[PDB]
């Protein structure tokens, strides 16, 4: 599922700003 | 018989423009408080929950490193920042106390907001229904009218820079790249899920970058993930520039409307960005059920209040690494940050 592809990524934490 | 938004808005930019023109500066001091604990940290510098010696309020204070804002080349930006703060005033964006700077850093005193950021609340709930994410999404567009009427552009839109405030409402915080700007303006900033497709590719762009953003947002608070993502930011730039955009079996038929039209790569085909400007979203069948001045006042009941526990308690925010606030004995920079 798309959401289990979102969990299991790397960018489920705060994302800073570029 | 209603009370005009053009009229509102009209002496808000009379107001706004005074503050502009004349900035506060240098309105408390560093030991006017007693520093208690880390809330967040972003890629310039932290924010601390402070407590104010004389009267024993709470406050959230940002630190900026000067050398570390030359050295990451954001020093106009943080002037910008700190003139936007002090100049605006609306609901749903954060009160800037105070500010003030000395030999090493930059400070912001900001009102503390003890209920969290969004980010944490989303992430942990996993999704937000339509409902939920539309009261949230009201207060932004109603935000993103009166910057915009004030030339601004805010360029940061993402749960982590949202707070919930105790009464449900949003406070939207973190005005590093915020810039006034009449046309059009170049910088590459942002948030890699968050930029619209013409600052990937390096165009002009102007504030309806804010109204992708926005489609952004919704489509995150209400899927629980966002409509690009990668492990990598360059795989997610790929994504936004198709800029195909596939939707949760469960959003409604007009979520969906609204979020194609937010998240249209034609900047003469993007909701907020056409002859009828943010009319076009607040009368989208999406948010027919929105009482606009009812947000804007801030009668409407809030889907979720946070567990109160403060005055200064903050269980509604993570831990974070505390390093001691330096300060130097040779004054760095002042020349650059004469006007903060
Ligand atoms: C976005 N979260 S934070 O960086 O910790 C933050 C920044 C600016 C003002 C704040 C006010 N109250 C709480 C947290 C605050
Ligand atoms: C002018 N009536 S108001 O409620 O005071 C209001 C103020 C600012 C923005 C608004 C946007 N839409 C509706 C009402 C709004």
């Amino acid at each position: 599922t798309t959401y289990a592809d979102f969990i299991a990524s790397g960018r489920t934490g705060r994302r800073n700003a570029i | 018989e209603q009370e005009s938004v053009k009229e509102f808005l009209a002496k808000a930019k009379e107001e706004f423009l005074k503050k502009w023109e004349s900035p506060s500066q240098n309105t408390a001091q560093l030991d006017h408080f007693d520093r208690i604990k880390t809330l967040g940290t972003g890629s310039f510098g932290r924010v601390m929950l402070v407590k104010h010696k004389e009267t024993g309020n709470h406050y959230a204070m940002k630190i900026l490193d000067k050398q570390k804002v030359v050295k990451l080349k954001q020093i106009e930006h943080t002037l910008n920042e700190k003139r936007i703060l002090q100049a605006v005033n609306f609901p749903f964006l954060v009160k800037l106390e105070f500010s003030f700077k000395d030999n090493s850093n930059l400070y912001m005193v900001m009102e503390y907001v003890p209920g969290g950021e969004m980010f944490s609340h989303l992430r942990r709930i996993g999704r937000f229904s339509e409902p939920h994410a539309r009261f949230y999404a009201a207060q932004i567009v109603l935000t993103f009218e009166y910057l915009h009427s004030l030339d601004l552009i805010y360029r940061d839109l993402k749960p982590e820079n949202l707070l919930i405030d105790q009464q449900g409402y949003i406070q939207v915080t973190d005005f590093g790249f915020a810039k006034r700007v009449k046309g059009r303006t170049w910088t590459l900033c942002g948030t890699p899920e968050y930029l619209a497709p013409e600052i990937i590719l390096s165009k002009g762009y102007n504030k309806a970058v804010d109204w992708w953003a926005l489609g952004v947002l919704i489509y995150e608070m209400a899927a629980g993930y966002p409509p690009f993502f990668a492990d990598q930011p360059i795989q997610i730039y790929e994504k936004i520039v198709s800029g195909k955009v596939r939707f949760p079996s469960h959003f409604s038929s007009d979520l969906k409307d609204l979020l194609r039209n937010l998240l249209q790569v034609d900047l003469t085909k993007r909701f907020g960005n056409l002859k009828n400007g943010v009319n076009d979203i607040k009368n989208h069948k999406w948010f027919a059920t929105t009482d606009w001045i009812a947000i804007y006042q801030r009668k409407v009941e809030a889907p979720f209040i946070p567990k109160f526990k403060g005055p200064g308690d903050t269980s509604n925010f993570d831990d974070y690494e505390e390093e001691e606030i330096r300060v130097s004995i040779n004054e760095k920079c002042g020349k650059e940050f004469t006007e903060f």
